[PDB]
This record gives C-alpha cells, structure tokens and sequence, in this order.
C-alpha cells in the first residue's frame, strides 16, 4: 500500500540496504497507524474549535500533541517546509 | 505536475488527500493538510528506516528484517515512546 | 474431515473444545469458540517460537533451550507484558 | 500434551531449528496458561452479560482484554480468519 | 535411614528441623515442615545455581564466581524480584 | 554451612562447573536468607490462625506469599512431591 | 585582548553576551553572566563530546556520528536526565 | 553556529577523533537548547527577586536548578573558575 | 603504634578523626567513631574498586578509568542506589 | 587526598590493575561524599537523642540508614570487626 514510497524513501536513506516483505508489512502498519492517529487528533481539534475544515494548522498542532519532544520539532519543520514549497511552487 | 513533486515529497500527497476526506474526519479538508501530513509521514518513515538500516548493517545483513525495526525503535528513546504500545510482529 | 484441518490449523480444535466444556467455564460452548481459541493459541505459539528460534541461531545453536524462550519473551516489549509475572524455569 | 502441535508449529516457522524437552515443558506451560486466562475472561464476560453459552464473540473480547496492543490485533485477525474458514469450510 | 534420602533430597532435613525449633519460630513444628522447607531451599538453590552455571560457561570459565550469581539473578526477571533488595558481594 | 549440599546440588545440575569459595559464601547467605524469610512468614501465619504448631501447610502458604509468580508454583510442587515421598517412604 | 581568552575559554563569551540581551531575557545583563554561561556551555559540550568520542572508538570509527552522541547520552545516567525529553536525530 | 567552538573543544578532548556534519548539527542543537534553558531560568529567578539585571549569581542558581546532581557541581566550579579568571584577568 | 594498624585498616583513622571534630558535626566524638567510619569507607572503596577492576579486565585494559567505575557502579544493583544521584565525570 | 589509601586498597584487591589519575579523582569524590553523608546522619541522630557526642553506635545506625540492603550488613560487620580489634588491640 505504501511499499512503493517506503522503498523510495529507503533508497534515499540507505541506497544499498534492502527490506524484507515481512518488514515492509510492519512499515505499512506504521504508516497507517500514525496517519490514523494524527488525523484523529486533527479532527478532534477542529470540532473543539467549531471549525468544519481540517487546516494544515490542525495537522501541526496534532503533530505537536502526539509526537515526542524533539521528534515533533522536525516533523513540524519538515511539514512547514513541505507545505510552503507546494503553496509557492504553484 | 505532481502534487507530491511540487511539495518535494515521496509520499503520495493525493492519496493522503483522499484518505482525509473518505475517512469522514472532516467536513472539508484544506489544500495544505495532506501535504503537511504526507510530509510528516515521510519524515517518520525515513527516521525509523534509517535507524533500522543501521541495525541491519551492525549485525551483518543487507536486508532489513522486523528485528531491525524493533531493535531500532526500542533503542531510540524518543521513537520508543511513540510506538510504546505497539507490537512488532517478529520483532 | 478434521476440524483442525477444516479451520486450517495445527492446534487441536477438538481438544480445545473438550477443555472448554469439561472446565465448567460455560453451560454450553458454541461451535466457533474452540476454533477461535485454538487459533489464537497457535498464533501466540508461533510468535514466541519464532523469536525464540531467532535467539537460538543468534548465539550459535540449533536446539531452542529455555534461555532462548526467556531472551525472546523479555526482548519483545509486547510479549514481556503478557508474560510479565511468569517465571521461565532455567530461563 | 501440546508437544505434537508446538513441534508441528515449530517446523512451520523454523524448519531446521529443534527444541529441548525442557523448553518444550515451558511451551506447554505457556499454552495451558493463556488458555486458562482467555477462557477465564470469556467465561466472566458471559456471566456479566447473562448468557449461558461461550460464543466466539467472547473469546474475541477476552483476547482484546488480555493481550497487549498490537499482539491482540493479530490474534483477532487469525481467529476470525480461522473461524470463518471452518464455518464456510463445512 | 536418612530423612534427607527418604524425602529424596540433598539439603539436610534434620538440620532444617533443628533450625525451625531452635529459632523459636514455633511452639512445636510438625514432621513435614522441615522436609517441605528443605525441599524449597534445594529447589531455589538448584535454580539460581543453574542459571549461574550457564553464565559461567557463556563467558569462558568453569568456576562460578559471584559475577555469575549476579548476572544470573538479575537477568531472570522472577529471581530479580525475590532478591530485589539483596546485594551480591563482588557481584 | 551449606557448602556440602550446595556443592552436591551443583554437580547434580552442572557436573563439570565448579564454584568459588567467595561465590559459595554468597550461596550460603542466600540459603539462610530465604530460610529466615519463609520461616518468618510461616510463623506469622501460625500466630494469626492461633495455631501453636508450624505445619507444612504453613511453609506452603508462606512460599506462595514470598515467592514470585511461577517460581512459587514449582517450589510448592517440589515441596509437596518431597513431603509426600517422605511420609509414604516410611 | 579577547574576552574568551581572558576567561580561558573556547566558547564565544561575546556571542553569549549578545544572545543574553537580544533575547529580552533581562533588562541589563551583568559582565560575568555570559562568561559563566559560556563556561558551562563549553563544559557540558566537552563532557558529552568526550563520552561520545569514547563510544566512537569502542565501535571501530574515528568520526563521531549521532549514534555515538546517543549511546553516550543514554549510557551516562546523569546526562540521560538532562536530555531526557530530547530526541537525537539518527541517534 | 557553534561548529567552530565545538570542534575546538573536540580536538581539546579527543585530538584525533573527528565529528560528522550531521552529528555537528546535533551538538549545535544541544548548545542552543541548554542555553535557552539556563537563560530562561536565570531570567525567571531575576523577576522573582525583582532584579532588573541577570547577574552571574542567577546563571549559577539556574545551573543548580536545571542540571543533575554532580554534573551541576562541576558546571558551577567551571563557571566560577572561569568568571574569576576573567574578572581578575583584566 | 598506628591507630590505622591497631584497627587493621588502610584508611587513616586519625584523619577521619580530625574531620569528625573539625566538621563541627559533634560536640565531642568518641574513640571508636573514626575507626568504625574509616572501616566503612575502606570497605565501600574496596567494593567498588573490585567491581571496577573487573570491568577493566573484561574490556582489555590494566588501568581503571572512570568508564569502569561507571559501568561497575551502574551494574551492581545495590551500588547503583547508593550513587543514584551521582554523576561520574567521563563515566 | 585519599589517593594513597585508595591505591593501597586497590593493590590489596587487584595487585596488578592500575588506576588513572582522573579515575582517582572520582574515587576521592566518592570517599568524601559518603563520609559527608554518614557523618551528617550520625550528627543528626545524636541531636535527636540529645547526646553531645557522636558514638560509634551513631556511625552504625547512620550506616544502616544510608546504605542499601545487604551492602549495609557488611559495612556494619566490617566496622564492628574493626572497632573491636582497635579497642582490644590496645
């Protein structure tokens, strides 16, 4: 389901280290998991603030809430970097 | 051009966008939402995949098996919290 | 044909079925009950047996001795909770 | 007592790795243990819901209650997969 | 014949019997008391002595030194609770 | 003090692995310790139940109380096995 | 002459001094403030850098990579508290 | 940002062990972090004691408060040693 | 003859005696006080020094460096409590 | 400060294993530390019991209070053994 991407990311990080199908299974579970987690909080944040739309501002706060200390700081940076490129990169 | 490339990402922005609305999480999800989420997903993937790849080398192998993901996740103090109540099959 | 094979299992569905009623757990146990339980038992068995087998190789051996079950159980964070108050003899 | 099966499962997972008699003793203890545990909760669940019969639906909830996080998710999958085959596989 | 042999034990049933009454634990201690206690003592001794012997081999030696008892006790999760507030000299 | 026995037990378990005098010191401390512990609880149990004699039934309950989970189960088995042999083995 | 050399330090006293006032921490920061802070920073740097360098050697390398900082920080009980809720990227 | 200094300190401690750019990134994060932490408490201490200036006496108390046990004792020594040299070393 | 030798000790009984009164701990300290304290100090010193020496050998060296004291202290469960809030420089 | 003694004790325990100056620094810190700790409690015990003198009986109780489980038992033995030799060994 994500195998394509996770493999693409793998080569990007270790361009010589392969990954097993069973290990790929795990990676896929991980991706779906934290997706479900983040979108859950994001959705929760939106209802609390009586907003009908999930902004990126919700994904961010959700990320701050769910992710550990410094692991969260990067995720925010990466997301802002990414969002900003996309928006400007019309 | 691709939304995934416009955002300089590997993870499918589009797919993530579909999942956000299908999921019935929101009424309407914004434009940057999936791109931010896709971004975080790719990041975390790279992170654990990196540490995992290291452990694979440290033993003796080239293929990353669950044991590596496990050893990887459990050894990083920060990643261990995130996946605290997670069970790695064959980990 | 065998109830264990019909369910695609190794563990004895029949035996588990006997134990459920003998045990005086229930008044009457259903048909899928033992097959589900037998299934979970086989699963967990395979799980710990897998991790155990790995640890056996990692040292240097072919036979799995208690030490392996121990090292196996204690190293998987999830399995360690389940068998938290369990003592592995010679583990 | 389970030695037959646990050995059968072993070959299925590691078709070249043997197991000691003493280690087999442990495996048998494990099988009986979690059996006792699961059937205990299942039985508990049935009395609470004033049902005279232990359905597979009780084995499942019992499994959710006793087993850890993700270790429980598979056990449910495996059990449902197994139960369903048996029921259809008349 | 020996009370220790009649009970199929190594530990001194007799000695344990003396200690139970001398100790002023009881008014009168029964017949099976020391044999049961002697039995448990021998068991636990064998247990930790086994794990200890293993650790001795695992390093490289034939003689079990405190380090082994320590490494042994601390690694078995169950034994570690029992001797939780115990300090192994030179362990 | 127990050195004889603990050595006898050692050969029985590892008939080729020796033990240091200093390590033997520890073993002796262990034996006296848990003896003191078990007899203490046994004695406590007897006073609570206003019994003037320490039965094996007290050593057992004491063992259940002081020893960990499964480590206790064996100790009871071993003790019952042992007590029973002695009683029948007149 | 240099404030960093007058204080017998490597870390930039001056820089630290700028950061203290720019930061809007204080109304006016004293003279010894940055020199003390610069001093503590250099100390801690040397500390973790030392333990890190050790771990680098212990494996087999000459260059210190994050893994070393990690292994270093986590193994010192005291440093582990300080950077308790800190995540070492690629650690 | 600190790379110069942290490298200078490195040679001083291990005059033969290099450091990666990525690892240098971490070191820089560390330096800024505990700087932010210490100056934060120092600033907090000054407001509490209604002082408009952050003395070295605040950096010290801040250091005692934020740093662990014995790790704090050295940091104080080092800072006092350092401050004193600078003051006398006019 | 020496108070340290009369007590069969290495640690300076006399010194410990001076420290007890100088320290303004007591009004007047008895005769056995420093000899008991000196005794305990020497004991603990020998203890951690022993475990430390072991760890030094286990690696490959003859000189005990802080790492050994650390590894030593942290591995003994009992010593780890005593020096729980202690930071071993370069440990 | 204690370097003489700690070295003397070292040879006594490992007559072939040396110790670094930096490691010696640590040992000295350790000796002064637990000295300060023990004398502190001893002193505390004496004031509580309105005694103007610190007896060895205070050093002992202090030792029981500050030192762990079995690590304390030896320290008491060693101290009593030591005190007694000195007293008799006039």
């Amino acid at each position: 389901s994500y195998s394509i991407y996770v493999y693409k990311v793998l080569k990007q990080v270790h361009p010589d280290t392969g990954i097993s199908s069973k290990a790929m299974g795990i990676m896929n579970s991980f991706v779906n998991d934290i997706f479900e987690r983040i979108a859950g909080e994001a959705s929760r944040l939106a209802h609390y603030n009586k907003r009908s739309t999930i902004t990126s501002r919700e994904i961010q706060t959700a990320v701050r809430l769910l992710l550990p200390g410094e692991l969260a700081k990067h995720a925010v940076s990466e997301g802002t970097k990414a969002v900003t490129k996309y928006t400007s990169s019309k | 051009k691709s939304r995934s490339s416009r955002a300089g990402l590997q993870f499918p922005v589009g797919r993530v966008h579909r999942l956000l609305r299908k999921g019935n999480y929101a009424e309407r999800v914004g434009a940057g939402a999936p791109v931010y989420l896709a971004a975080v997903l790719e990041y975390l993937t790279a992170e654990i995949l990196e540490l995992a790849g290291n452990a694979a080398r440290d033993n003796k192998k080239t293929r990353i098996i669950p044991r590596h993901l496990q050893l990887a996740i459990r050894n990083d103090e920060e990643l261990n919290k995130l996946l605290g109540k997670v069970t790695i099959a064959q980990g």
